[PDB]
């Protein structure tokens, strides 16, 4: 369950394992990483060793560095304690707020529900805004489009839909800035404190 | 003498039928490439260790090359893959 | 860097270099006739037992499993730590698999140091009494003196007559099928 690191190219690393050999997508940490290193594994390239992708810098890494395989995927911490927080790629709190003492951990890779699973009838997520709700209504499961630039309170309907869904119906939002830039994360969640859907100390959080 | 050192070189290693049964080289994407099945023929579906299925599209010379009908993740590197005997039927 | 007789043949490929590594390595000591002996005994054995090859040239197997098989089947020859050596360079970058063609090159060696030359005759029909020995005659005075010929027969009756004799740097097609062959092709293309 422990390997090496074979190559440093980039972003990719391949690592040559011993004994037993990680299935595709587990997670392998670095062990001389003080910010710590977790590898996805993307192929199997035969010889005991796969090709992994890095979820975080690449630089100072030497040939033959421990990697420590986790015999699951990249496991992150799940619940209520993680409303109201900021969490990167691998479940590490990037708030400064402390750690996230949590009981669940799931893993970012699960199978679809199935064809038994689903139900029948198309029934819509009522949003409580009164357009919304009449011209174009809100499907539940389905995919919806908020479009918006400068200027519109496209920040203010994306908080006004979190607290009408937990509010009407109970359940919470996650926001996920995939590849977004750190002026408008920075604007986005000191607008969620301040109108109050991010609450520090009251547990009353969210998203 | 030689005869029983080379037999006991053999029995060092498993025993494996590498015409009817395969060792996946590698699994991912839902295509796995397997050392042995060698007398699997062209389009052939092929039964894994998890009780998924795949077809046998690319024949190699030193794999064989199969799409497997399932996710991935049930199958492990090193798995038995052994052939069905008759292409894809439904 | 090495020192040698300084490449008695032109031989390529990384197989290459390890043929002429070993032949300096095996000149620098007197220990050329035991390993070209021990190859050519390991490359019998191999031949023999195709399981053995199949062994060797697994990828699912590891490297040391591959080099405590290739030192068992090597303690049985009684071969010299030249050959151990050669064996164990080969299996530790993972270029045992190629181990027919290092010994392939190391048999194209000793062909030039021995002074041996390929020689290549074909004939419609096999011949002997008359023949073989006037050919071997014929064939001696084709070198330079240090030098010997190793003679490879062959037959072909599609050829009709004559003889088609190959040499390591030249050939000659004075055979009568081809002969007859280009004056009917002369004949139609003219006449």
């Amino acid at each position: 369950s422990n390997g090496q690191i074979t190559a440093v190219i980039g972003a990719v690393v391949d690592v040559q394992f011993e004994d037993q050999l990680p299935p595709i997508l587990n997670a392998l940490e670095v062990q001389g990483r003080s910010p710590r290193l977790i590898l996805e594994v993307a192929q199997h390239l035969g010889e005991n060793t796969v090709r992994t992708i890095a979820m975080d810098g690449t630089e100072g890494l030497v040939r033959g560095q421990n990697v420590l395989d986790t015999g699951a995927p990249i496991k992150i911490p799940v619940g209520p304690e993680t409303l109201g927080r900021i969490m990167n790629v691998i479940g590490e709190p990037i708030d400064e707020r402390g750690p996230i003492v949590t009981d669940k951990f799931a893993a970012i890779h699960a199978d679809a529900p199935e064809f038994v699973e689903m139900s029948v009838q198309q029934e819509i997520l009522v949003t409580g805004i009164k357009v919304v709700d009449l011209l174009a209504p809100y499907a539940k499961g389905g995919k919806i489009g908020l479009f918006g630039g400068a200027g519109v309170g496209k920040t203010v309907l994306i908080m006004e839909l979190i607290n009408n869904v937990a509010k009407a119906h109970g359940g919470y939002s996650v926001f996920a800035g995939v590849g977004e830039r750190t002026r408008e994360g920075n604007d986005l969640y000191h607008e969620m404190i301040e109108s109050g859907v991010i609450s520090l100390k009251d547990k009353t959080s969210k998203v | 003498i030689s005869a029983v050192l080379e037999e006991k070189i053999l029995g060092a290693a498993p025993k494996e039928n590498l015409e009817e049964t395969g060792r996946v080289l590698s699994i991912g994407d839902g295509i796995a490439r397997v050392y042995g099945l060698k007398n699997i023929q062209a389009e052939e579906m092929v039964e894994f260790s998890s009780g998924l299925k795949g077809m046998a599209l690319n024949l190699e010379p030193d794999n064989v090359g199969i799409v497997v009908f399932g996710n991935d993740k049930h199958i492990k590197e090193g798995d038995i893959v052994k052939r069905t005997g008759a292409i894809v039927d439904v | 860097a090495t020192q040698l007789v300084k490449a008695p043949i032109q031989v390529f490929g990384i197989e290459g270099r390890y043929a002429t590594a070993l032949y300096s390595a095996a000149v620098k000591q007197k220990k050329l006739e035991a390993v070209e002996k021990d190859l050519v005994q390991l490359n019998a054995s191999l031949k023999k037992f195709p399981r053995l090859g199949e062994l060797l040239k697994n990828p699912t197997l590891s490297r040391q499993l591959k080099k405590d098989a290739i030192g068992s089947m090597l303690k049985e020859q009684k071969a010299v730590d030249l050959t151990s050596n050669f064996l164990d360079l080969l299996t530790e970058n993972n270029r045992l698999k190629m181990v027919d063609g290092v010994i392939n090159a190391f048999k194209t060696i000793m062909a030039a140091h021995r002074g041996e030359v390929i020689c290549e005759v074909t004939s419609a029909k096999p011949l002997d009494e008359a023949a073989r020995k006037d050919l071997e005659v014929a064939l001696k005075g084709f070198l330079k003196p240090g030098q010997n010929i190793k003679l490879t027969l062959k037959t072909d009756p599609a050829i009709i007559g004559g003889l088609v004799v190959s040499i390591g740097d030249r050939f000659v097609d004075m055979s009568i099928g081809t002969k007859i062959k280009r004056y009917t092709a002369a004949l139609k293309t003219a006449v």
